[PDB]
């Protein structure tokens, strides 16, 4: 209960960005399976208490 | 923590005794049946009364004073320390210098009236919970498993058996057949009245007189080629003695027996409504619901008056012409559970603590 | 017990809107539950459903918000403002996640939801935050797998270790836990005397750090 | 007697 | 009839489009009465309309309808023994719930459904009544009044067809019950089908484990009373003659392991058939075939019986299947606990071949912790692989914290109070913290405890403990001295054999001693420790700070924890003071218990207990008189007053604190005292040896139905305690307390059982050998916590 | 003090003799089974490891490295029966 009263309000954390993994010469890394992938969604919206999550009038 | 009942028990009526009952005598038997449901009840034959209890004790007494002629136990003792009861549950039946009793251990005893010595003993299929009917040199027993067996009188040898169907859940009690024109009519916990020839056991017919809902017939009756049966949470019915054609019905049930006199059927519902229907169409003549949920017993017609007991111990003499209580009496505090016995001008009854009473009126 | 009179819907809804703005959710929840029961087909029952999702979210009644979201998506699958509902779904699952060794199924659900949202509608306002949350959830799942591999390294199991680190290099290759887990695979390959593969793991390491 | 009351 | 338009009257919730869709008829088609009736029945079947009427106006097909009032609430009144939430769950499972409508003809149906639920929970005379409150806008509330009634209890359990074993002896091993005294905890008197099947299985096992292979349960019968407040059960059976086990013959794809098995199928030709042994053979073969990789090694046992000679011959069929490998192991439901807490209990490794026995072992190990209410397993397959699988353990977490209070009584400790707050999973980590306290007639104790059960992967633990202890002696049948002590302790625990367990640790303890009666066995130690107090006064204080190394070993093999019947328990404890500490001493104690049966049903037993102890000092010092050994009581030697066996006190002539005649004083100068002074109040000894030989029998007069819950014993106890440093040359007139030949014996009877107030143990003993000063207390008891 | 630690594929010593140079992957999968490990760094090369370590008694590890070709065909076998 008390734990789920913190994330609900505003709490927003930023993490370590994602950096690609290199492949040396004479070998190659495995396949990725693209199940957990992040596309690039262009645009500059708001994040972390600057976003209005108030339901609109519709 | 508290305990409550859906249905509220009824109070004790207030009546003026048009005649003041009495208690001619009372004898005690050991521990009686107790808080168990049993058919075990007294008997009477030739001015002597044979009674029993649940542990294995049996007694004979005079039907005039209460003097014990003999007494005998049937619980086997492995020495002076160990003692296992017999668990008697079959109504004492006396016919022809023999005394037939049943047990919960699937054992049927036949003693002698003189000394109490076992004339024979026999193992049966299951718990013998029925009155050991006697007819045609045979002894009909109805076991809890659904098997109706016919032992012999002088030997004890099982002559034949009939397997009646039994459901999962039922009531604690089995019907005692009735014999008529060389055929035995009986009922089972399935909701069916069944007829069987006494010689071999060939099923003549079977009818369903019912209406998790249960049904149990519990000892129909027969008059002038017409059978009368009654079920639990079901329909009272009249049937033809030879084909099973329901001639008329009526939606009301009971497990406790009923009586038929003249053109009147006196019965006691499961909710304890003493009623008197007619015999041709089931027309009701009067009702008496001043005893709702008093746990009555099977009635008996003594001197033109119905007699019924109750768990509190109060015996009620009730009129039959209209249905008004003509007397009420307090006898024992343990309570009455089994049926009375009216015969030879004597009215004997037995309580849960074994105390047999004989009732009169002055 | 929070008894509500039978005033017309206008004033009930205006009072609701006049209790959310202040910061009290337990009050408006009752009014909206009423205005929903008493008028399950009114002119703005949908609006009430959105407001109820918002309220149940900010009041910590998350299972009811899940139910409301599923219902709203079944009954109005083409509602213009359905992106909001998918965002709220992701947020509810993130909150239920609430601690990287613990059950990550809620995080996987949130990832799936945010993926649906961002792939379907990228020109929305509830998307950038979606990506900023997806990165976090990915790192969380990788850290869970790393914790498992660390346990199986303590124990003495060297096949589970390599299997799980390969599964990470497959599913979560672009994280830091993965970079922190290759040494475990090297140690495992070396303990089972397979050095021809530990050399490959070292080739990979030395090419990144 | 021993009463336990899991809070 | 051609239809050029469609119109509706009464559509409130269901849209016009939904109606137009569900209708077979549409605008622009010919219609007859048959199609109209079809439409009416469809609208009725939609479950949202109560009364429908499709009539024809001048031109339009007019549809009148009275929608069923939408249900706005479902109230309850009278659900004492049934939770409103569970009842609402059953209801919404039936179909009716909020938001839907109310079919005004299914009232009695719902009533009978709830009545059937009550019949299923035990109550058969319950009456349900559904009241219906209308409200505007075509809404309706449905109130449910419940008359619960009185429950039905079993009055009898009978078994017919049995001749070798009495019915009571069989019922004794049932989970159902027909008798429940007020002085025992044996169970309730309720009825449930599951318990009935369990009891049938128990009976079948009781019979198959004795040679009765042809045992058969013909049928069962459950019956009620016309008042429906009593239940009767009956069980017909057919026990056939006893059968022997002539031989065994195996056949199947043993996988070349036909050698390691025939040693598992060895018997004494001419043995009594048994089912437990057959199942044990099967389980052993399965464990072997799992040891060799196979995961689902089916094993079946078919007996070929011969009645002519009454010989059984088992036929074992073995089907060792294929090898399956594990790719993953998952845990779902662990929102608080971490993965390591659940994984370190798994005996099946990820990345290895499979064994179902190991999966079950892991499930049981998870069940023992107490952090999970339910624990289920699921061995899913892998898409695109016939030899790989993924195991899954689903769990439901349980609250771990525990407030606790407790009370008890006894002759030794008078009234005893206990109180503690415990936590077993601190933030989902396995740590077990707690604060506990105890208080009796002669001591207070308060401890704060912490412990990690896995300080090392193998299972090693590391504890921790702070403790405060106040101890008054005059209240313990000893000489007067008050010790207030505080300290700390840490200890590691090493398991090695699943029955043996070592432990080793360190500790610090500070003791303050005050209110001390002058006596010789005390100065003998004081002097040793440099002090030089006075004899004519008892205002004496002494403080010590000691560091101790403690060691211990434990062996437990008892078949059961409550009322054991075979096995042995053993415990060795030891302590030694390391340099730096003020005191220099070592101490050792050894407790032993051994249960040996002499029958096959484990009702006659021979119990043997021993308690040895020895301690002493090293640097010319003596052992502290507050670490001594005490004998006598309901634990060591019965028939004697607690802590009276052994040496007595030899007081000095000494004024008292506050003199007030009519009170008994121990050799005060104010009473004509001018020399040493024997006494009868114990002090303890540095050496102790105690033994007890007990014979456990069945309770003879209590019904065999529940005589297995009471334990009756006849015991012979022996004991001695003594001091090795008593100089019998200086103090001549007074006895020699360094003689161990002074053995104290007692004999008597003991009863032991379980009560709602708590465990009960009574004992009447009569010491026949006792020496000057030993106080007797024949009757003893303890209503414990 | 610790339980048995088992890892890898159970090789019965009669299957490892059923494999010749020239068999595809389906054949070795029918004979021995599907392995728990491989070489994800490009090449196709399976490793059948058989490791068992009972309570404080030692470790036994048998390794069977199977080096295939580009078209699923065995090309080399290497068996290490004991570990140094």
């Amino acid at each position: 209960r008390y734990k789920r009263q913190v994330s609900g309000d505003e709490a927003y954390l930023e993490a370590a960005p994602l950096a690609e993994l290199h492949a040396p010469a004479g070998m190659i890394l495995p396949v990725t399976s693209g199940d957990y992938a992040i596309p690039v969604t262009n645009g500059s919206g708001a994040v972390g208490k600057a976003l209005d999550i108030r339901p609109p009038a519709q | 923590n508290s305990e409550e009942d859906v249905v509220k028990m009824s109070p004790l009526p207030t009546v003026e005794n048009q005649f003041t009952p009495t208690t001619a005598w009372s004898t005690s038997v050991g521990s009686g049946i107790g808080n168990f449901y049993s058919n075990l009840h007294p008997a009477l034959a030739d001015n002597v009364v044979y009674a029993a209890d649940r542990a294995g004790l049996v007694k004979a007494l005079n039907a005039d004073d209460g003097k014990e002629i003999w007494s005998v136990s049937l619980a086997e003792k492995d020495g002076w320390f160990s003692k296992e009861p017999a668990l008697l549950s079959g109504g004492v039946t006396v016919s022809g210098g023999h005394v037939y009793i049943g047990s919960e251990k699937a054992q049927v005893y036949a003693l002698n009236t003189s000394d109490g010595t076992v004339a024979w003993q026999t193992k049966v299929a299951g718990e013998a919970l029925s009155r050991p009917v006697v007819s045609d040199g045979l002894v009909l027993i109805h076991t809890s498993n659904g098997q109706l067996q016919a032992l012999n009188e002088a030997d004890g040898a099982v002559k034949w058996t009939v397997n009646l169907d039994m459901p999962s859940l039922s009531l604690r009690g089995e019907s005692a057949p009735t014999t008529a024109f060389g055929a035995a009519v009986v009922g089972g916990d399935n909701g069916r009245v069944s007829a069987v020839l006494m010689e071999q056991g060939q099923m003549i017919w079977q009818q369903r007189i019912s209406q998790r809902l249960s049904d149990v017939d519990t000892t129909p009756v027969v008059v002038n080629g017409v059978v009368f049966a009654l079920a639990y949470n079901g329909n009272l019915t009249a049937l033809d003695l030879r084909s099973g054609q329901i001639m008329w019905k009526r939606e009301l049930g009971s497990v406790n027996d009923f009586i038929v006199d003249g053109n009147r059927i006196y019965l006691v519902d499961q909710n304890d409504r003493v009623m008197a229907l007619t015999i041709d169409g089931g027309v009701t003549l009067w009702t008496q619901s001043d005893l709702l949920h008093r746990l009555l017993t099977s009635p008996v017609l003594y001197n033109g008056n119905l007699v019924v007991g109750d768990s509190e111990g109060y015996l009620h003499w009730i009129n039959v012409e209209d249905g008004r209580f003509v007397a009420q009496q307090k006898v024992d505090s343990s309570g009455f559970q089994t049926e009375p016995v009216a015969a030879d001008g004597k009215l004997l009854i037995q309580a849960k603590d074994g105390t047999v009473y004989s009732i009169t009126r002055w | 017990k929070e008894e509500v009179p039978d005033n017309p819907p206008n004033e009930i809804y205006a009072t609701a809107q006049q209790k959310l703005q202040d910061g009290n959710w337990r009050q408006a929840i009752t009014q909206l539950e009423a205005l929903d029961n008493r008028y399950p087909f009114g002119p703005y029952s949908q609006q009430v459903q959105l407001d109820l999702i918002y309220a149940y979210y900010k009041n910590a009644d998350l299972p009811l918000a899940q139910a409301a979201i599923d219902r709203f998506i079944r009954l109005n699958p083409t509602h213009p403002n359905i992106d909001y509902v998918m965002y709220m779904r992701g947020l509810t699952n993130m909150a239920l996640d609430d601690r990287s060794d613990r059950d990550p199924q809620h995080a996987r659900a949130a990832f799936s939801d945010f993926s649906k949202l961002v792939r379907g509608y990228p020109n929305s306002q509830y998307t950038t935050d979606a990506t900023k949350r997806l990165v976090f959830l990915k790192d969380r799942l990788a850290k869970y797998e790393y914790s498992v591999a660390e346990y199986y390294t303590e124990r003495g199991a060297w096949v589970a270790v390599v299997n799980r680190v390969e599964g990470m290099l497959r599913d979560y290759p672009d994280t830091q836990a993965t970079r922190d887990a290759l040494p475990l695979m090297e140690n495992a390959y070396r303990q089972m005397q397979m050095n021809a593969q530990a050399e490959k793991v070292a080739k990979i390491i030395a090419a990144n750090s | 007697w021993n009463w336990s009351k899991s809070f | 009839f051609v239809v050029k338009d469609i119109h509706f009257e009464g559509l409130q919730r269901v849209a016009v489009g939904a109606a137009l869709l569900s209708m077979p008829v549409r605008t622009g088609d010919t219609v007859n009465d048959e199609d109209i009736s079809n439409t009416i029945r469809a609208l009725f079947a939609t479950g949202n309309f109560e009364d429908v009427r499709v009539l024809r106006d001048g031109d339009t097909l007019l549809v009148q309808v009275k929608e069923r009032p939408t249900i706005a609430s479902i109230t309850f009144s009278g659900n004492k023994s049934v939770k409103d939430d569970m009842l609402k769950q059953n209801l919404e499972a039936s179909g009716v719930r909020v938001g839907e409508s109310l079919d005004r003809t299914t009232i009695a149906d719902i009533e009978k459904g709830l009545e059937d639920f009550y019949y299923s929970v035990g109550k058969y005379s319950a009456s349900v009544k559904a009241v219906v409150t209308p409200l505007p806008r075509n809404r309706v509330d449905l109130k449910l009044v419940f008359q619960e009634g009185v429950s039905a209890e079993i009055q009898q359990i009978n078994i017919v067809g049995n001749h070798a074993f009495t019915t009571d002896e069989l019922i004794s091993h049932f989970q159902l019950r027909d008798e429940v005294p007020w002085w025992n905890v044996v169970g309730d008197r309720k009825y449930q089908k599951q318990k009935l099947a369990g009891d049938l299985e128990t009976l079948r096992s009781y019979y198959l484990d004795r040679g009765y292979a042809r045992f058969n349960i013909d049928s069962t019968q459950v019956s009620l009373t016309p008042d429906k407040k009593g239940i009767y059960v009956t069980v017909n059976i057919t026990e056939g003659d006893q059968y022997k086990l002539s031989g065994v013959e195996v056949s199947g794809n043993l996988a070349g392991h036909s050698a390691e098995i025939e040693q598992l199928t060895k018997i004494e030709p001419g043995e009594l058939y048994n089912g437990t042994k057959v199942t044990k053979m099967e389980d052993d073969i399965k464990k072997l075939l799992g040891r060799y990789g196979y995961a689902y090694p089916r094993v079946q046992s078919m007996p070929e019986i011969n009645d002519a000679d009454k010989t059984v011959k088992l036929r074992v069929n073995v089907d060792a299947g294929n090898r399956f490998y594990v790719r993953k192991i998952r845990f779902e439901g662990n929102d608080t606990s971490k993965d390591a807490v659940l994984r370190r209990e798994m005996r099946q490794m990820e990345g290895a071949w499979l064994g179902s026995d190991l999966v079950d072992q892991g499930k049981e190990r998870l069940n023992r912790l107490g952090f999970f209410e339910t624990v289920d397993t699921d061995t899913q397959r892998v898409p695109g692989s016939p030899d790989q699988v993924d195991v899954v353990y689903k769990v439901k977490e349980r609250n771990t914290g525990s407030f606790n209070f407790g009370i008890g009584y006894g002759t030794e400790s008078g009234v005893s109070f206990q109180a503690g707050v415990q936590q077993d999973n601190w933030l989902g980590t396995g740590y077990a913290v707690g604060i506990n306290g105890t208080k009796n007639d002669y001591q207070t104790y308060a401890e704060l405890s912490v412990t990690n059960p896995y300080f090392t992967v193998d299972g090693v633990s590391l504890g921790g403990r702070l403790f405060y202890n106040d101890f008054q002696a005059d209240d313990a049948d000893l000489s007067d001295y008050t010790n207030k002590s505080y300290g700390t302790d840490v200890t590691l625990g090493f398991p090695i054999n699943e029955y043996n367990s070592l432990r080793a640790g360190l500790g610090y303890v500070h003791n303050s001693l005050s209110n001390m009666q002058p006596q010789v066995a005390m100065w003998r130690y004081l002097y040793s420790m440099g002090e030089h107090p006075s004899t004519s006064d008892q205002d004496n204080s002494f403080k010590t700070d000691d560091f101790t190394f403690n060691y211990g070993w434990t062996y437990n093999k008892l078949d059961r924890g409550y009322f054991p019947t075979d096995g042995s328990r053993v415990n060795l404890t030891g302590k030694v003071t390391i340099p730096g500490s003020d005191n220099e001493y070592y101490k050792v104690t050894l407790d032993t218990a051994t249960y040996v049966p002499i029958d096959d049903d484990h009702k006659w037993v021979v119990l043997g207990r021993t308690r040895w102890g020895y301690g002493d000092g090293l640097g010319g010092k003596e052992m502290p008189f507050y670490e001594n050994f005490y004998a006598g009581g309901s634990s060591t030697v019965r028939g004697f007053q607690s802590n009276t066996i052994g040496p007595k006190a030899v007081y000095f002539p000494h004024q008292a604190s506050n003199y007030d005649p009519d009170y008994d004083y121990e050799c005060a100068t104010q009473d004509g005292a001018k020399d040493l002074c024997k006494s009868d109040d114990a002090v303890g000894g540095n050496a102790m040896a105690v033994a007890s030989l007990e014979f456990i029998t069945p309770t003879p007069f209590i019904s065999d139905k529940y005589a297995n819950s009471v334990r009756t014993s006849f015991f012979w106890d022996m004991g001695t305690v003594w001091d090795t440093n008593w100089d019998s040359s200086q103090y001549s007139g007074y006895p020699d307390y360094s003689d161990p030949s002074n053995i104290r014996m007692s004999a008597g009877i003991a009863l032991q059982w379980m009560s709602p107030l708590g465990p009960l143990v009574f004992s009447y003993a009569q010491p026949f050998k006792k020496y000057d000063g030993d106080k007797a207390e024949q009757f003893q008891f303890n209503i414990g916590k | 003090y610790r339980p048995d630690i088992n890892q890898g594929n159970y090789l019965t010593a009669n299957d490892v003799s059923k494999i010749r140079v020239g068999m595809t992957q389906q054949q070795v999968a029918y004979a021995l089974g599907t392995p728990l490990m491989s070489d994800p760094f490009g090449t196709n090369t399976w490793f059948y490891v058989f490791r068992q370590q009972p309570g404080h008694e030692g470790v036994t590890q048998q390794t069977l490295t199977l080096t295939f070709n580009s078209s699923g065909v065995l090309t080399n076998i290497d068996n290490k029966p004991a570990l140094s």
